[PDB]
């Protein structure tokens, strides 16, 4: 009961959650109430990492006895949605196997095995985040019960591409940590099935060697080290090469391997050779404008820079070779391109300039652009309108990939382009999905998914990494709104998927925290107060930058929310982004107090809320106020905040609202006595059926008067509970 | 020779590699035990413009394969071939190894069986072909020209299992026959017959070679009958108890069996935990009930089995 009441003060100390280990322990009756006031700790935000982290650094000694009912605790946590569980239940399962006696090693080893063959979606992807992470802290206890992870082996056809990549990343770690250049226990067996795996016809059990392999090869890359993985990579490329579905896989599964992994010079001018021939010769061809064979459209070479010459050789082969495969490798396009992109860079330190041309192409195609005129001729037409328009759009998708990066000035100007037409292109992609419907399988896949519409384009896209993030450098016109939107909104679903997707999963948490603190502030603050100004002085113009100032107020939010900035580290992560916003006026000290900090930017954003187009943009910002408040008057400043946004003029769903609630929320909660705020509404609430069955301070009807009076009761009933 | 069947590899199929290869018929052995020794990765592009030249849509191409593949079977378990040269040719064997006809991929089957009989293989690296093979055939319903003929895929599948539980497996590489039959899918009563082989062969070996053929017999069960899994096991060591008892009452030994015994309940504990069906069925198996049988039932290491099995949170009641 000491220990329940302190839930009220989230700052009690390391001590409450060794006693609760302690409680836990002692009888059957005990455990069954600690358990469930554990889980409604962790999800009142409370027994973060930080504390777990002492109690188990100071007190092993103590809890060394305590240690089944401690890995049945890992169980019981383990076995619920809502990761914050099950993070606290692997985090117990990693500090026991840190200090502990290696009896305990063996079960815990044991328990995260089973988790992984026989668990849940998440069970298994924190299971295997901490198998691996138990390499890190003990390798050489780790590779002692390696056999109990040979197991999950047996259990690789129903795991997903994620895991798959996850659980031989783990298997070729120990076996090469155990000795370089012999064959032992976890090397030969994993070589087995690699090959039992690859000589399937079904693919689902060629994804398995392909990513399998790829990913051994990977790892053992670091004369007898490049022929070993030689050997292994090109016994792969032999397999994969008859299907444009696994091609394309280990063509990406190649160009995973490259960026990630430093490996060896000479290694990598090996197998860099066939890149370059091979790609030249199936996807590139010359600039005779009229291509060979019969297309029943107008095929021509389409959108390249033109400030590209006119007069010149180079166009991509895209649809002669669309066509061909539809009658009777186009899908292996952008895969060969992302693997040759990264070969070139990582031989060149980052110089792309051999392919440089390669954003400077046009490919063959007939025209994309409307449906509109055309609308209404169909069947096999608008099946190859849509996925050319789709290949293509994947194409300048890996290209701004590639060259964002790029140092030159009329290099950065080539993306942007590419930009513009990335755009174009997505809004052609969706007149041919409203259009054609429901029977519109596409020719590709995407993250490997299980075996499209609106809802599913989405997911068929590529990935941009976020380096393709840093053209948001640049500013706004009357890089236009478009284009940035298209970033900003790519943005907001990587920092929702990772601080609330391959490549980004794939580099650590705190890297996207770190480098999305520069590459958005000392920008957005740019950007944002493009967006005020304009706000403060047509049809697109509104409709696409009041959505980029949701994105950014979305984006903004989700960095300061990240749950990750209790630790002591980040505050240098959160010193930065909180003086980076600390600039209406100059710094008169370096190293100012992170209280004030908080204020300097918490006023900074508060002025922004006359300019907000929507009911949703006051909401963003409120919400991201609130989040600075957290790190540390404002209090009541939020109110009059949320008081106009129900009270000035503004511009049949539930998205409407559901703002409403979350506004009232927020308004009631954070000001003064409610009994003022309450009868505001009281009295102001009677002219509804007096008038015109709207009113003064707005937003009342017979719909938006439930959100309010639900707000109001609770919020009275909270504060008479209160004394 | 070599870079004539690379250009053959170039520019068409059919008539520029087959014409090629009517022409020799003298010998593949001599070429392929060297052409391996100076660059094996000359061998490994060698198969791929071989096999493409003997394609199964001509008869001419299929029983050429047919002699391609008893060459590269041999050399992989004969001479000493460096891993990687030795596992590429399987690679490529596993991975062509699709489209051979019903009356080929018998006779490629069967000549594993008679080298089941007597070899030193060195290699089980052979018998990786097997479980791929065997389920080719199982792709198949119609009757295939061999022998009397009515017969299909699935049942020269199965006749041509029952002759691999009848003939003697070799006493070292009975692991990998095995660890073979883990890859193919199994009738019900298949899985009773490799089990039941298996078993019959466990009083046959050294004790510390028991272990290690447990757990490849527990990975079996999985797709398999628990039951008979478990009672092997468990009755094996029930008789090799009783003889311990009997020497004690008429250090040596103890190192040994209780051991072993202690690695063994160790695996199938561990089984249980991968696997809950296999626990269901050791306690429904197990259940005393009828007091003529607790006296039959529960033995020593079927108890220390049980105990073992406390570690497993489910079954932890149960057992109790």
């Amino acid at each position: 009961k000491a220990i329940e009441r302190i839930e009220s003060a989230a700052e009690h100390k390391s001590l409450d959650v060794v006693m609760l280990l302690i409680i836990y322990s002692t009888s059957t009756q005990t455990k069954k109430g600690v358990e469930k006031l554990l889980r409604n700790k962790i999800q009142s935000d409370c027994i973060q990492e930080q504390l777990l982290d002492s109690a188990f650094s100071t007190h092993y000694l103590v809890l060394k006895d305590i240690c089944p009912s401690i890995l049945l605790l890992a169980q019981t946590l383990f076995h619920s949605q809502d990761q914050r569980i099950i993070l606290f239940g692997s985090l117990l399962y990693k500090y026991a196997f840190k200090f502990f006696d290696t009896y305990c090693q063996q079960e815990v080893v044991g328990a995260l095995v089973t988790h992984v063959c026989s668990g849940t979606e998440a069970e298994v992807d924190t299971a295997l985040d901490v198998l691996l992470e138990l390499i890190v802290l003990n390798a050489s206890a780790m590779r002692l019960n390696a056999a109990f992870v040979k197991g999950i082996l047996d259990y690789l056809e129903n795991m997903s591409p994620q895991q798959i990549r996850k659980i031989f990343c783990i298997l070729s770690t120990l076996a090469f940590s155990q000795q370089p250049g012999t064959s032992n226990h976890i090397q030969d067996d994993m070589h087995l099935v690699i090959r039992k795996q690859l000589s399937s016809t079904v693919f689902k059990y060629k994804l398995i060697g392909i990513i399998g392999a790829v990913t051994m090869a990977g790892i053992m890359a670091e004369s007898e080290q490049r022929t070993q993985v030689t050997s292994l990579l090109q016994l792969v490329h032999s397999c994969t090469e008859h299907s444009p579905w696994a091609s394309s896989l280990y063509y990406d599964e190649f160009a995973n391997l490259i960026q990630e992994r430093k490996l060896a010079p000479k290694t990598l001018e090996w197998v860099g050779q066939t890149i370059f021939n091979d790609f030249q010769d199936a996807f590139v061809v010359d600039f005779c404008a009229a291509p060979e064979g019969d297309f029943p459209f107008p095929v021509k070479a389409l959108y390249g820079l033109e400030e590209y010459s006119t007069q010149d050789g180079i166009v991509i082969n895209l649809l002669p070779l669309f066509y061909q495969e539809c009658a009777k490798s186009s899908l292996c396009l952008a895969s060969h391109f992302r693997l040759l992109r990264l070969c070139v860079a990582r031989q060149h330190d980052g110089n792309l300039d051999e392919i440089d041309g390669l954003l400077d192409c046009p490919l063959f195609l007939p025209d994309l652009e409307p449906g509109e005129k055309l609308e209404s001729m169909s069947a096999k037409d608008r099946s190859l309108m849509c996925s050319l328009t789709f290949l293509t759009f994947n194409w300048f998708r890996e290209v701004v990939n590639a060259f964002c990066q790029q140092t030159s000035p009329e290099m950065k100007g080539k993306v942007l382009s590419r930009l513009k037409d990335l755009v174009e292109l997505q809004g052609i992609l969706e007149k041919y999905l409203a259009v054609i419907p429901d029977y519109v399988p596409p020719f590709a896949s995407v993250d490997l998914d299980t075996l499209v519409s609106l809802q599913n384009y989405r997911a068929f896209f590529r990935e941009l990494d976020i380096e393709v993030f840093s053209i948001l450098h640049s500013g706004l016109v009357t890089l236009g709104p478009a284009e940035l939107l298209f970033l900003l909104e790519d943005l907001s679903q990587k920092l929702e998927n990772m601080l609330t997707f391959s490549h980004l999963h794939q580099r650590s948490v705190q890297d996207i925290v770190h480098c999305v603190v520069q590459l958005l502030t000392p920008m957005c603050n740019h950007l944002e107060n493009i967006h005020n100004f304009f706000q403060c002085l047509t049809a697109q113009e509104q409709h696409t930058m009041a959505c980029c100032y949701q994105k950014l107020l979305q984006v903004l939010h989700a960095l300061f929310a990240w749950k990750g900035f209790t630790h002591q580290s980040k505050h240098r992560l959160l010193h930065s982004a909180l003086e980076v916003l600390s600039n209406r006026l100059k710094q008169m000290e370096q190293d100012q107090p992170l209280e004030e900090l908080v204020s300097q930017s918490f006023s900074y954003l508060q002025n922004f809320h006359h300019s907000v187009p929507s009911f949703q943009c006051g909401l963003y910002l409120l919400r991201l106020l609130m989040a600075l408040l957290e790190k540390s008057q404002k209090k009541e400043k939020l109110a009059s905040l949320a008081k106009q946004l129900l009270c000035r003029a503004w511009p049949k769903n539930p998205t409407f609202n559901d703002h409403l609630h979350d506004v009232l929320y927020i308004y009631l909660e954070h000001t003064d006595n409610v009994l003022k705020a309450i009868e505001e509404i009281t009295g102001v609430g009677v002219p509804e059926l007096v008038s015109a069955p709207s009113s003064t301070f707005p937003t009342l009807t017979r719909h938006t008067f439930v959100i309010f009076f639900r707000v109001m009761m609770a919020e009275l009933e909270k504060t008479v509970k209160g004394l | 020779m070599d870079l004539k069947i690379l250009s053959l590899a170039t520019d068409k199929t059919t008539d520029k590699l087959q014409e090629f290869l009517q022409t020799l018929k003298d010998d593949d052995l001599a070429s392929l035990l060297q052409n391996q020794a100076v660059k094996g990765r000359a061998v490994g592009t060698l198969l791929r413009a071989v096999l493409k030249g003997s394609p199964c849509s001509e008869e001419d191409g299929a029983l050429r394969r047919y002699k391609i593949y008893s060459c590269c079977i041999q050399l992989v378990e004969s001479g000493d071939l460096q891993q990687d040269v030795a596992s590429e040719i399987i690679g490529l064997l596993m991975l062509e190894v699709h489209h051979f006809p019903g009356p080929l991929l018998v006779d490629l089957a069967s000549d594993f069986v008679g080298a089941v009989r007597e070899d030193r293989l060195v290699n089980g690296k052979s018998l990786e072909l097997l479980p791929i093979i065997l389920t080719a055939l199982a792709t198949k319903k119609e009757v295939l020209a061999c022998g009397k003929g009515d017969l299909n895929g699935e049942e020269y599948k199965r006749q041509l299992i029952d002759t691999l539980c009848s003939v003697r497996w070799p006493q070292r590489y009975m692991i990998q026959l095995t660890s073979v039959f883990k890859d193919v899918c199994l009738t019900p009563e298949e899985m009773n017959l490799v089990v039941a082989k298996v078993l019959t062969m466990f009083s046959k070996l050294n004790l510390q070679e028991i272990p290690p053929l447990v757990y490849q017999l527990l990975v079996l069960s999985s797709k398999g009958s628990r039951r008979s899994v478990l009672d092997g096991i468990i009755a094996f060591f029930r008789e090799l108890d009783k003889q311990h008892r009997e020497e004690q009452s008429s250090t040596a030994p103890a190192d040994e069996l209780y051991h072993v015994e202690g690695t063994v309940i160790l695996h199938i504990v561990f089984a249980i935990k991968l696997d809950c069906e296999l626990g269901r069925e050791l306690l429904k198996h197990l259940k005393a009930g009828q007091q003529g049988d607790p006296s039959k039932c529960l033995c020593p290491f079927s108890i220390a089995l049980l105990l073992s099995l406390t570690r497993i949170q489910r079954f932890e009641e149960q057992v109790f």
